[PDB]
């Protein structure tokens, strides 16, 4: 019946469920692998946006990326690191919120 | 550390700090009201009859800045004069250049927010009551405007006094720079267009008035009768065609032709050039005046 | 016609107050609306000065003093507008006489401002003496002395309007050309320039003159408002900013 | 009828108040008061 | 009297007058101790102004800051140096003209 | 014949124009072309207004581009 | 470069048009007309959209702008410019002759 | 008329649409949306 | 009415020159030579 909760809550909020203790600790392992990547430490943005993902994942919440730069920020590190990812950075590629509406242009 | 300025002092203070502005002479601005501000705590600090003329000559000097800005400075002053009567070794130097370098640019701040942005507000919804025959107008401009003006004085002086030159070393600096820069540009584009849009300078005298062709003009007199009439002369009118069989030309018309407001630019441009030379702008405003009447006697404007 | 003892002394008080806080310039007992509706309500001619007030306020409403720069003088202006309006009958009806005749007794104001600030600095001068040998007293009663003078700068002119009684007053007021009313504010509507052009001066330097002239020319754009071309500089201003923090 | 500035216009009988030019002078003169005093600190 | 040619002169011109040669003295010994002190010297702006006003003291003329300059520049150099100003520049302070009116900016 | 000759006259003048253009024109210069093109859609502001824009925009370039 | 040719004539609503038959007489006949035409009310029936309205709808003077490019293009192909002056007067003949100028 | 979006408008037993305000909606968004995908990157 | 440059027209039977536009013609043409002029040094 999560499922239901998870609906109800992209409906109105965004963390106002119990966010789930699994996807919290991988989250926690994943963040704390890539940030002991050397290639990664040499990449500022991508530090920060993960340093930011992980505080969040510490109090038991999902980072809401409402601005939408994670994403773009690891496809920016894959395309400097000659088209290679790790895996902690594809397992936290699901890791965000991303807002789940829109309007149009017009 | 016996000496110190009690609530009664700092309130006399505030109430004398409304004679500041009470000499307001052409080379030391306000120093004779700063000084007068500041008897009674000199009064109570120093005693000895070289402490009280040192301190009078030490606080005679030039003083100038928004007049209502001038609590937190009172209050710092208030705040260093205490600390150097108990002896601490802040000895002639100190209070001047916390003076000198508050004065500027809290008039800079205190000008806009005051003469600019809330005297005008007030001002405006006061002479609207007032024009319309209601009483109220004057009495909510004394209202508030005294309200505000003494709330804020008590306030700010209290916070500089419990402050004491702290609020001078946590701020300022390389900051005052690009804020003065991009004041400047943002001054120099609102004054042209206030130069294009506010300076009346306006000519009445015709150059030309020729007499156009058959077929530029409406020609009422063949015009059809009723709605169709006028729907034929507002669709003439609609396709360019004059109103008149003449086509009047003024010397405005032929300004604008240019660049509209041209003629305040050269006016601007030239009182420019008249108060670098030194010429006063007094004087630049009775010509003004003058000029006006006389053009207006010489149906130019 | 009217005034008596009482009403003389009281307006020549009011006239006091409006003079004084022309320099002191904290109670704003010398604003248009303020003075106008004093002067109305010990000549006993309340509605008429109060609009001549609100008026003449809306005219004034820029008129600060900025560092040695003098405003022209809504005291002067003020009060003798509202004794010339009260003494020429025609309460409400003679709002647009007084309201002609205030600008240029706004000009005169600031000259006589101008005047009476040239002459405080013997008063500071007096002042230092005093502080060089200590004494309070001294200082307090010559501050005290220059906010009288400066007082007494606007309540001469209206003891001499109260003594060239209502009849030069009203002969006067009927007797002004229309011509002369047109020019005045022909000129009015000029004078702006002097303050342009001072701020300007100040401000003025061949790095920040394109932008005065691309200000210029976008005025001309009717359908543009004030603050779309305040956020025009302002945007302008911090694009620069950018690019030469760089460089 | 004469314009005296802010908006305000008199004939020979009546004095009155344009509210939208009265705005303008209220905001430009704001901006311009705002440049000027920041820029000569 | 030399008041009221002040004031006509305030009311006329700048300069117009004698110029009492006591103001001049005070102005050309404040000068010369400013132009003397390392921290002025480093400041390039408030050594070119004193410079200007040195230039007209030496010839009985006081200087008519039209474009009011010095005064801020002085303000710059005191925040610049801690908040402290030395006494040249303190009686240097009212020894510029600054003009005595204007008309608004409506 | 009358008609057609006039017409053609006015649309001469795009030769001269694009012998000036081709002269003058690189890839750093071409916004400020299309800036001109798009301001004088506004029937408001004249030649010597445009002008004077273009003098300015000139001037600012110069400035921040010497600092660099 | 000015176009003629329409491209629509429509025949527009009952509320959009002025319909003077159904019009006051005299002074505020001449009100009610101007009040209509101040609301924006059409003068007539028809509204009729040209092809240069249908150009300007895009950005005026995109005409003129093709042109110079075009005329741009040929001089860099090193054709001569008297060539390009004769041919335009060529085509604004034809284009009179077509009903398109 | 109601105005539904696009040049779309609608009375009480019509709908039509305005073909000018349907060209600008186009233009409009194909230029943001263009910027928004390539800013997004 | 056809037009010849400059603020030119001519009718069928009469020739005439719009001030205005002959104005607007000579400040262009003045603004433009000075460009070209200056930058082909
Ligand atoms: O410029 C700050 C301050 O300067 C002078 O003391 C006077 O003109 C004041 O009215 C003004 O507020």
């Amino acid at each position: 019946t999560s499922l239901y909760k998870k609906a109800g809550e992209n409906l109105y909020f965004q963390g106002s469920m119990k966010a789930d203790y699994k996807k919290i600790n991988s989250i926690l392992t994943y963040t704390s692998t890539a940030l002991k990547n050397p290639k990664i430490i040499k990449d500022k943005d991508l530090v920060v946006l993960l340093t930011i993902i992980q505080e969040e994942a510490k109090q038991n919440r999902i980072f809401y990326d409402y601005k939408r730069k994670f994403r773009p920020a690891v496809t920016r590190f894959t395309i400097d690191n000659n088209f290679e990812i790790p895996d902690c950075l594809v397992k936290l590629l699901s890791a965000v919120e991303t807002p789940k509406a829109w309007s149009g242009f017009s | 550390e016996q000496l110190k300025l009690t609530k009664k002092d700092r309130i006399s203070v505030w109430l004398r700090s409304t004679f500041l502005q009470g000499s307001w002479n052409y080379e030391r601005m306000q120093n004779g009201g700063w000084a007068y501000t500041l008897i009674p705590a000199l009064k109570k600090l120093y005693k000895t009859k070289e402490d009280r003329s040192a301190a009078l000559v030490r606080h005679m000097e030039f003083f100038n800045t928004h007049p209502y800005v001038a609590a937190p400075i009172l209050g710092v002053t208030l705040a260093l004069e205490e600390e150097r009567a108990n002896g601490a070794p802040i000895d002639d130097v100190t209070i001047q250049g916390v003076k000198v370098g508050m004065m500027g640019p809290l008039a800079g701040i205190g000008d806009p927010v005051f003469w600019f942005t809330v005297k005008p507000i007030i001002g405006a919804l006061a002479a609207s009551l007032a024009m319309s025959g209601n009483i109220l107008g004057p009495i909510i401009y004394f209202v508030a405007w005294n309200a505000i003006r003494m709330a804020f004085t008590w306030y700010t002086q209290e916070f500089g006094y419990r402050a004491g030159s702290k609020i001078t070393e946590d701020l300022s600096g390389g900051i005052l720079q690009d804020i003065t820069k991009g004041a400047s540009i943002l001054g120099m584009f609102i004054l042209g267009s206030l130069v294009n849009r506010w300076v009346s300078v306006k000519f009445t005298p015709t150059v030309s008035s020729v007499k156009l062709d058959k077929g530029a003009f409406i020609d009422w007199d063949k015009l059809p009768s009723g709605a169709k009439g006028i729907q034929s002369a507002l669709q003439q009118q609609a396709q360019g065609l004059s109103l008149t069989d003449h086509k009047i030309t003024t010397l405005q018309d032929n300004l604008d032709s240019l660049i509209p407001g041209l003629a305040a630019l050269g006016l601007t441009l030239f009182c420019m050039w008249l108060l670098k030379k030194k010429v006063s702008p007094i004087v630049i405003i009775l010509g003004l005046f003058v000029v006006g009447i006389v053009f207006h006697l010489l149906h130019l404007m | 016609m009217d005034l008596n003892f009482i009403q003389v002394i009281l307006v020549i008080f009011v006239a006091f107050l409006a003079g004084v806080e022309g320099i002191l310039d904290q109670f704003h007992f010398h604003q248009p609306v303020i003075a106008c509706t004093l002067i109305g309500l010990v000549t006993g001619n309340l509605l008429p000065c109060l609009i001549l007030g609100g008026t003449l306020q809306m005219i004034a409403l820029g008129w600060a003093n900025v560092g040695a720069a003098v405003a022209p003088d809504a005291a002067l202006a003020s009060i003798a507008s509202a004794i010339i309006l009260v003494l020429g009958g025609q309460g409400k009806a003679g709002v647009t006489s007084a309201i002609a005749i205030a600008v240029p007794l706004a000009v005169a104001g600031l000259l006589l401002t101008i005047i009476v600030r040239t002459l405080a600095t013997g008063i500071v001068h007096i002042m230092d003496a005093a502080a060089k040998e200590g004494n309070f007293r001294k200082i307090e009663m010559w501050q005290y002395i220059a906010i009288i003078m400066q007082g007494v700068r606007i309540a001469i002119p209206a003891g001499l309007i109260l003594a060239i009684g209502a009849g030069p007053v009203k002969e006067m007021l009927t007797a002004m050309p229309v011509w002369l009313t047109d020019g005045l504010a022909i000129g009015g509507g000029m004078v702006v320039a002097v303050g342009y052009a001072m701020v300007i001066n100040m401000m003025a330097t061949k790095e920040v003159w394109p932008f005065f002239a691309i200000g210029f020319v976008l005025a001309t754009i009717s359908q543009l408002t004030l603050i779309g071309l305040g956020a025009i500089g302002i945007s302008l201003a911090l694009i620069y900013l950018a690019l030469s923090k760089q460089g | 009828a004469r314009s005296y500035g802010n908006g305000v216009y008199c004939n020979n009988k009546k004095c009155w108040v344009n509210r939208g030019e009265a705005t303008q002078s209220i905001i430009g003169g704001m901006i311009s008061g705002w440049a000027s005093g920041l820029a000569g600190m």
